[PDB]
């Protein structure tokens, strides 16, 4: 009846998970019933925190699907609203708003999932925090931040993943001071395992949005300031920069290993996105560029292999145009390529874990995900191999 | 984020108001007018323990978790909940 | 294949990060404003500089470009 | 032998210039074939296909300097 | 034809119960026991009937068009026509 007692019981701690649940019933009940080749699935747009604000990363969750961590760094536009954006969006109910929206403090950079956690969301900050998120709360505040002591992170955290199974899931994120540091997935105030990449020249190489081969090796590719991507470990004398993959003219922005493999070989083979305008297929025993793909114009912010069709990869540009390349029919020109509204500079490329679904992250605010159904698992290990062998052949001039 | 919830679940069409009763049958959470709706918050919450009491008593392990009443000029969409409940009228828009 | 968008980013690595990039005495920069809490607050010479840091490492090395001495 | 393989190598090349027409992709097409670029009787088709190859070229690197602008 | 309606209906993806009611509170067409045909369907009309009169009570011209009860264990979509009713109770997954 009086405001003290409304405002303490809308305020009391009961209230929390009211408030979640009628949220997430309500919005359950948004799909408007009725009484009476690449598709342009959907575009992510968020009023108060998807405008102006770039998109950081994507990651899809490997459980939980149609889920994806839209990582935002909040540009200098709203200073007081909460600094880092991560959305959580779905596919499957087909909404408009963001499911959960998961501020920060700092300008969240890299955001993405935990395996084997169903409310983890983990991502690194423009504050050198890998901040962690749990879907339970109410609170859009992260409950739990990474240190920025010598041996903890010191960059802002542009690439944070995990390796290894059940029995020790590391937390491997990386500065680009070449400070990896494995951390836990249940407490994040003291690092499992931190050092840095030490090199012959320039230590502190700027690693940019590594991943991992699939069978979460401690190996990492690390793209360099200039390509040099060093295939890198956690543990033992081989840890810190390992191997370099050199012949490459610019800093990577997106680089990402063999995703599942789906019906070739295990194809240990990365491919680089960069600056350099042109993808480029490279192999994790190389040390030789494979491939180098046209020229796209602008950059190429981000790449991904299909876990269900492990041969073609998609890619991004400056000007807009997300190209998905299979090489098993082509040579040098993109198999599948569609653009976004405008000339958005398309920061991400993210497939789903379940692949034929891509993940684009657009230059600000807006998330595109496409659908396709004509790239799937097609039985042509063989032809594969061989078209990787004629590579290897007509490469060297 | 009270009022982002409010902004938020009323913007989308059809509803006409976030009128939120408690069980206590006082409108906890209302944006309409209060002397029409108060009426219909008790009514209403009146046929919410009765609805329990059909849910509770076809059933002996059956909990009540959302109902719709599809009427001839709105759809009255009753979220329940386990400590309180909830009633918002979405027009067949 | 020159130095315009390199000698931009040689010298933004060079004045405009000498105490960001190589910020040898930027170690503990605070803020001097007004904000709510009135306690320690920082604004370091490379808190805003991220970019001026990723340019002096990325734009210096990123293909053996422009970079002044300093 | 050498004349009849200049000729197959340029058809296969011209018929791949001609498909794919960008910088690398008609470089590399009209030079996906080594008679054709190599012999001389397949080396003016190769440069009929790099009278568009360059081209392409050409607006590679046009619009590199535009793009790096 | 109701019957292809009913047969249609027997290997559908969960599904609990098929029954109608048929003299205002009183089925006829019973695929169950008399008491979860019909004591059930009845207090589900007389509940249906009470949440008439309570949206009748809100607007007289406003009566009742469709009723879904969506819970835990069961989904009872309520159909209402001139004199007779319907329940179909469904599994929620």
């Amino acid at each position: 009846l009086t405001e003290e007692e409304k405002q303490q019981i809308l305020h009391s701690e009961e209230f929390l998970s009211f408030f979640d649940h009628s949220t997430r019933i309500v919005e359950r009940a948004l799909s408007e019933q009725i009484n009476i080749k690449l598709s342009l699935n959907r575009q992510f747009f968020d009023e108060r925190w998807s405008k102006h604000r770039v998109v950081s990363c994507l990651d899809w969750s490997s459980q939980y699907p149609e889920l994806l961590v839209a990582s935002y760094n909040n540009n200098e536009d709203a200073p007081h609203e909460p600094d880092g954006v991560a959305l959580v969006w779905n596919m499957k109910y087909k909404k408009t708003t963001p499911e959960y929206v998961f501020h920060c403090q700092s300008a969240v950079m890299s955001a993405t999932f935990a395996k084997f956690h169903p409310n983890l969301v983990v991502g690194g900050t423009y504050s050198g925090q890998i901040v962690l998120w749990d879907n339970r709360s109410n609170k859009r505040t992260p409950v739990q931040r990474t240190p920025l002591s010598a041996a903890a992170h010191t960059h802002p955290v542009y690439c944070v993943n995990v390796v290894g199974t059940q029995n020790a899931h590391n937390l491997i994120s990386i500065s680009t001071d070449g400070k990896i540091c494995s951390w836990s997935l249940d407490m994040l105030s003291h690092p499992q395992d931190s050092m840095e990449l030490v090199h012959k020249q320039s230590k502190a190489v700027a690693v940019t949005s590594m991943s991992f081969p699939v069978g979460d090796v401690n190996n990492f590719v690390v793209g360099s300031e200039e390509g040099s991507v060093y295939t890198a470990c956690r543990h033992g004398s081989k840890a810190g920069i390992s191997e370099m993959f050199e012949g490459h003219q610019g800093p990577i922005t997106g680089i990402h290993c063999h995703a599942a493999v789906g019906a070739v070989d295990f194809s240990h083979l990365f491919v680089t996105s960069s600056f350099d305008w042109t993808v480029k297929l490279w192999s994790t025993k190389n040390n030789k560029p494979l491939y180098s793909f046209e020229d796209n114009a602008g950059y190429v912010y981000d790449v991904m292999w299909s876990p269900t069709h492990p041969a073609l990869f998609a890619c991004v540009d400056g000007m807009g145009r997300l190209d998905l390349w299979n090489l098993n029919n082509d040579t040098e020109v993109p198999t599948a390529s569609i653009s976004v509204e405008g000339n958005p500079a398309l920061n991400r490329v993210r497939w789903t874990h379940s692949g034929r679904e891509i993940a684009v992250g657009d230059s600000e605010g807006q998330i595109v995900i496409y659908d396709v159904g004509e790239q799937i698992a097609v039985p042509r290990n063989d032809e594969w191999a061989r078209f990787g062998r004629t590579l290897a052949e007509i490469n060297a001039n | 984020e009270v009022e982002e919830t409010l902004k938020r679940l009323q913007s989308q069409k059809g509803v006409q108001g976030i009128i939120v009763v408690n069980t206590e049958g006082i409108p906890i959470k209302s944006t309409m007018d209060n002397p029409t709706t108060t009426q219909y918050a008790s009514l209403m919450h009146s046929f919410i323990l009765k609805a329990r009491s059909t849910v509770r008593d076809i059933d002996p392990q059956n909990d009540l978790t959302f109902l719709r009443i599809r009427s001839k000029k709105n759809e009255i969409m009753v979220a329940p909940d386990k400590d309180y409940f909830l009633i918002v009228i979405q027009n067949p828009t | 294949n020159t130095q315009e968008i390199f000698d931009d980013w040689a010298r933004k690595v060079q004045q405009r990060n000498l105490g960001v990039s190589g910020r040898i005495f930027t170690i503990e920069s605070t803020r001097v404003r007004g904000r709510t809490g009135n306690v320690l607050k920082l604004k370091v010479n490379f808190l805003p500089e991220i970019i001026t840091l990723s340019k002096e490492v990325r734009n210096l090395k990123w293909l053996g470009f422009r970079v002044p001495l300093a | 032998r050498i004349d009849r393989v200049e000729t197959r190598i340029t058809a296969r090349l011209r018929d791949q210039l001609g498909t794919a027409k960008n910088a690398n992709e008609m470089f590399r097409i009209f030079s996906r074939f080594n008679a054709l670029f190599v012999r001389p009787h397949i080396r003016g088709a190769i440069r009929e296909y790099q009278t568009q190859l360059i081209q392409r070229v050409k607006d590679d690197i046009e619009s590199l300097h535009d793009k790096f602008k």
